């Protein structure tokens, strides 16, 4: 089983892309989903996670500091997809971007809500990725 | 004419159990037999856990047992394929890492929590040597009502039948059926959907024809006893063995033969008002439990009840081995567990593909 | 620990009947429960014909009884809707206008010929007053093998249960079930598909809930006895009553209610390996028997067996009245018979339309 | 908490048979088991008579069968030792040389006349090969009322059980018990004291332990069936086999061993309200039937019912051989019959003396 | 025709229980039903002792309960009339003033010590309202072997049947019979003679004919269940109710009528191989329990088994009242107990004389 | 089984004897009883029979012509004996006298009575006899 | 239930038509089918019948004498129709033409075959008809 | 129920008597038996007790000091009697002598024996007694 990422490509600095994560035989509504990226010659870093939908306050989200304010993650459980809207991209954002499923039941019983983590320790079913190059 | 005024409940035709949970039992049984879903049997005893932990060298402590159940119950996504989880009494009161008890976790995720309520096998005394009864009906009502109070909505009780010399004694056929039927009505009185498990064991040298003939004889008496004790058929489930050749028979059977022998046996004895059949895996391999369940859901024979699984080793065997009892193995264990859950989910739907499975 | 070598047939789990007709029995039962088809019950006794001919003023002779069956059996086209015909012993040996015996005519037209093999109701002696057993198992094998020889391939045996004071005696529940099961295995040994008829009768003041509970109790014991005697389930049929309020109860039920009470009762007791259920019409009108059967085939409840009809009065009442016992009425009689046959054929398929039927 | 007013006879605890002959049945059963007396079983079928007439070269006609029964029934003095005679249907209507019918003759001499009412053994179909049921319940009430009307006051019905491979099938245990119980209750309704004969046959290689265990299993089911059908225990009799080694077993048993196995088996299953046990002789010699019955009436074990005889071959074998079918042999035939009758009369009292009996 | 070699114990006709205590069980049952002797039922629960001590103002402590049993068990001479004593679990381990446990005291005096092994009445759930089953089969083998180890040689288990509206439900007839039969066969496996007590209770407005018909129906099913489970008939005992009119029926019956209804019912269902019948006194007075048993042993009807007593209140009621719980009343209490024992001993022999009584 | 005759002896002509017939292990009330006699060189002839007792008219008797008026047969079912009182004995009455039971059910349903016969075809259980000699010497 | 006739019309003498007989919810394969006609002021006369299909030897046919050689009747059990091909029409052929079913089981067991009859006694389920007018001067 | 004493009477000093204790419908073998006496104007004092037979060792006995050496108590369980042999009687022995049963189970399990006591506290079923007067006059 594997997720399918799409939407990457070549853009000039200040531009934007929209990454999409799709699932074939899995219902994404049961997972917290995270977007990750890896640049050539370094480790894989967390970009954004989104929890399962909390009735009725929506899903909780989190972002890496280097990306906060510019990227927005969302999910459509009906269409079974998770979206990462990346805006005003700098050239330090160039990498191959991956989505993955959190195989841990990320529930917070003290606050009665689903949450998420950008850690990647408990993520699995990585896709093949999609390359994002920001350069003049 | 007329001679004495009696209660309707004193007349044989009015022996049906009156339980205030009747409508809830029926809804639970429907939920448990949802299309494409089955039961996870995680109700091993502490002793039986030593045999599972033997290969991985994990000490049989109450905490390691919790992590063993937590490897599967706190795995995200298994609610796609698992409709209910049979819990051991110890696990019912243990807590997940989310802070909830496992019944609370399972009901948050739409999974029906259940409890194994029998008290183990004992020697039958009557009948032949090696035949066993099941204990646990003393104080049952207090126990079942306590499990319901903490969130359980179904239960499981296991009786066994040992084929010896091509047959079983009539004593064990009569006694174990009476035990199962009495257990069923006591559970429904307390609001738990009873899973009636009359297991014709795989041990022995008998062929598939001996198993077919003994299984039909055994299950028919179970059904007869359930009528006598007044079970609510629509809020009840059966967990039978599959009709297969004996483990030490030297005979082999294809999935289509096992399906034909099993479904035709069930069709001869099992009232169609019974909502679902949750097969036990017993002495089958992981792939074989998926293979056979798939064949039964492609059978031309009559099968008005849902044919699904209630698997223990057939869902956890690869998962335990990849887990290794170590926290670094959790990711691999859940990958193995979720694969097995998906395969059996497809097998229930009849769309299991052997080439997408292990080699 | 002492051991003995025994016959498998001496062990309780190996009690299944060994009959050389097993594959033929299974095929006949499938033929009888073909989609959109049911049985014509023409097995009335010489006495019963007296009440059928009363209204039309026809004398009860063996020849007029022959013409009575000939009005329907020599009617063209009923093979569209009738899969089998329950014949009386007399009619089995009578000859049609084509020159054949009626079993031969039915086998030429693809219809399965059957025979009523019971010998009538007797006082039960045990149980309560008014309860009845059915006689006829003495010499049964000799009769059944001879009926098979002349072309019959299924049979029918009727037991009755009289609800009195909201219940039936346990004697009649045990004894009549034991009679039906013994009849079933003897029939299958001789190559006849047994129609097991445990009729909870309509007479009395009981309500539909009383009929439901008595019917389930009665039918459950019939099924249990069939297990004990080793019936071949796949070559057997059930002819039960519908679960309805008592004839003089003052209660009424809709077709949707009768269907739910009946199907839920059957689903609790009747093994799915049994190929078909052929309902008796009993005390229902012609239109009501089609309406109830149609409702049964639109029920959401489980019903793995075929739900069809085995009607007598519900197929012949208008036909006999339009016939009038006169050859000039044959055309109208067959028009009435074929209409009732088509209506119930559609009811089996779930496509019966009440507006396409009679209004009175 | 809903209530309904029901008949007492619809409740399981009130299933006892209501018969107007209850007082007479009880008195008849006492008369039949009078001290020092037993039954003469003269109810052989026409077929069985050819096997009796073989050695003496007598033709099997209805008249020669009449002379055969007349050899014993018109013998003076047997009322000292015989309390009742089981008659065949043919003999009930035959005439004695005194001018009366044989039921009338037996009634003039204080002997209770009885009738075999079963219709012979048939294949059981269920169970194992070689096992048999007994026919005759169809039309039974009509037959029994006619036997009562012409003077009969008890009847006999025989079921058999074939020990094969140390066991019997559960099918024959249930079915034959159910047949005997239904027969018993129908007889008491018609005023005949039923003799219930569940014979575990002597044929086979089984030892006395196999016979003991099969007999107890069979008789326990007969007793259970009698409770279920509501027999009047005080007006009923049992005709069982003695617990003995198989005919081709090669094992032998003493009279006191046979007595211990038989009485201890009966004491485990047979209610003490049953007035009497009338043993069948079966495959025992004439002398063995007398000493074995004598040993049982000297048993320390519990035996609240009267232990007496209902012998056929054990009373007539020597009588037929001395008779030879010739009128000149009547005196010698009656001497042999009366000697056997007196021996078994003394055996009933426990005072049988082997030295007063035949030589070996 | 296919054939298979099977175990004899897999064939239905070979279902008899195989127990190494068979010869001892039979000998115990003979001892318990010795002529002129019966059983003392001293197996009241801690709760039941509160009802006995109410009238005499004695506190319901384990020690006063010990003295209550000691008033009778350390009374000299009752072995003339008592063949066995049914002990409660508590008393089995308590000690007499002689220094012995009460089982040791009874075996020193030739009295068979017994133990009530059932675990009390519970709602039947099935059947009609008010009907009850008996609990206690879980872990029974472990309990029975331990009672045998400390000297007990028989046991008692009580099921009850409530006549309501002239009948009982078929559920209670089947279920309670199955419980007694299962209890009986487990007891014989552990070396205890099972006393099977199927009590058709006296409560209700039913007449003696209703009691006859329900009792026969109930006891016949008990006998059938005992056959199914393979009991050793010669090492078993029955503790039935007497067939009597309902307590609130307004009907009365003489001792001769009660004897005839009871013996004729037993004679229709109870195999003569069963050595003895030990009647429970239930709701009868002391004199009436002796008078009825005497009538039973003068009946012309068949009665191959010994007809004796297994009395509790019918043996101790006058003794407790004269005892008063005070050590000064021991002499008077034991005089009353021994008088009741002698009367019922004579009743067993058929020589009870009403004029020599209260 | 055998009957025991007694009472015989040697008498002068015109005298009388009383013959008695006794049975140990048989109830004579169920049989018709016959007295017979055989002289040396002659066949065995019937002398007297007595039927079973008819509850209204008592037992029936019959005699050979040669003895009518002189011999009287009687029966006592309580004492279980049959007696032949022989009066006015001639020397042609000398013979060995035998007792026997009629083994045939001697009932006449047309007249509703037990009867007896002087014949001997159906008689059995003959005793050893008792000699009766009537002579002047 | 009623049959549907079609194919009629107006033709000149010597011309030809093809009449068709259709059934909605009944299988014609179980019946012998007959074509009849009635002229104004005359009685209804049989024209041609066709039996049920005899396996191997086909269906049997019959025609009124006045029509032999000119009309041909056939049946297609698959399409559930019966066809009457009318050739060489004379002016004496003008009438309303009807289709009907034989409600009698027309089997001849002596000859082992299904047959038919042009007699209208046992025919039923007549349709509304179809007009056939053969005339030159119109 | 009550016991029957016998054997008393009038004797001169130095003489002897033998008192016997009998029971109708009671088996004395199940009781410890005691002999007591009451003197004119004095209360009832214990004289001698005898325990039940201790298997293989006989019965244990006890006596009041004033009679030791002179009185001997014995029991015969077969004849169902208790005997008190009084020898060399002094005048202070004149009194009415009673038999009684100990209604207490007098067993001492530490000591493995049946025992008895002359204390009258647990005795019952006293007889009517038998008078014993020892006097010269």
């Amino acid at each position: 089983v594997q997720l399918q990422e799409s939407g990457g490509g070549l853009v000039q600095p200040g531009g934007s892309l929209r990454l999409s994560c799709a699932a074939s035989e899995t219902a994404l509504t049961y997972y917290a989903i995270g977007w990750f990226r890896q640049a050539p010659g370094k480790e894989r870093e967390g970009v954004s996670c989104i929890s399962r939908i909390n009735s009725g306050s929506g899903a909780r989200t989190d972002y890496a500091d280097s990306v906060k304010g510019r990227f927005t993650i969302s999910r459509d459980d009906a269409k079974n997809t998770v979206t990462l809207q990346m805006n005003s991209l700098e050239p330090e954002d160039t990498a191959r971007y991956y989505c993955a499923l959190d195989t841990t039941d990320r529930y917070d019983s003290a606050n009665g809500r689903y949450y998420c983590t950008i850690s990647s320790d408990t993520y699995d079913y990585w896709g093949q990725g999609t390359q994002v190059t920001v350069s003049s | 004419s007329r001679r004495v005024e009696v209660l309707l409940t004193q007349l044989p035709a009015y022996n049906r159990l009156k339980t205030p949970y009747e409508e809830e039992l029926i809804e639970t049984a429907k939920k448990m037999t949802a299309p494409g879903k089955g039961l996870l049997a995680a109700d091993e005893s502490t002793g039986s856990c030593s045999k599972r932990f033997a290969g991985i060298g994990l000490s049989n402590t109450a905490e390691h047992r919790r992590q063993y159940r937590a490897l599967m119950l706190e795995c995200a996504g298994f609610e796609q394929y698992i409709s209910g989880v049979i819990l051991h009494d110890e696990t019912v009161y243990q807590r997940a890492s989310t802070g909830e008890t496992f019944p609370q976790l399972l009901r948050r995720r739409g999974v029906v929590p259940g409890i194994k309520t029998d008290c183990g096998l004992e020697p039958l005394v009557e009948g032949a040597d090696g035949e066993q009864m099941t204990a646990g009906l003393d104080g049952y009502v207090k126990r079942a009502k306590k499990y319901y109070a903490v969130g359980c909505r179904f239960c499981k009780w296991r009786n066994v039948y040992k084929i010896q010399n091509g047959t079983v004694s009539e004593a064990v056929v009569r006694f174990n059926a009476e035990t199962l039927a009495r257990y069923a009505v006591l559970s429904q009185l307390c609001g738990l959907v009873p899973i009636v498990e009359p297991e014709v064991m795989i041990d022995g040298t008998h062929d598939i024809e001996t198993c077919q003939r003994v299984s039909q004889h055994v299950w028919a008496e179970v059904v007869s006893a359930l009528h006598r004790h007044g079970v609510v058929w629509e809020g009840c489930l059966l967990k039978p063995n599959m009709v297969v050749p004996g483990a030490e028979s030297g005979q082999t059977a294809t999935a289509e033969q096992v399906a034909e022998y099993t479904v035709k046996t069930l069709a001869r004895v099992l009232p169609p008002a019974l909502p679902g059949v949750t097969f036990l895996s017993g002495g089958l391999s992981e792939v074989m439990a998926s293979e056979y369940l798939n064949a039964m859901n492609n059978s031309p024979l009559p099968r008005p009840w849902k044919l699904t699984f209630s698997y223990a080793r057939a869902l956890q065997s690869s998962a335990i081995k990849a887990w290794g009892g170590k926290s670094s193995g959790v990711a691999a264990g859940r990958r193995a567990f979720m694969h097995r859950a998906k395969m059996n989910s497809l097998a229930q739907l009849g769309r299991y593909n052997r080439g997408d499975d292990d080699k």
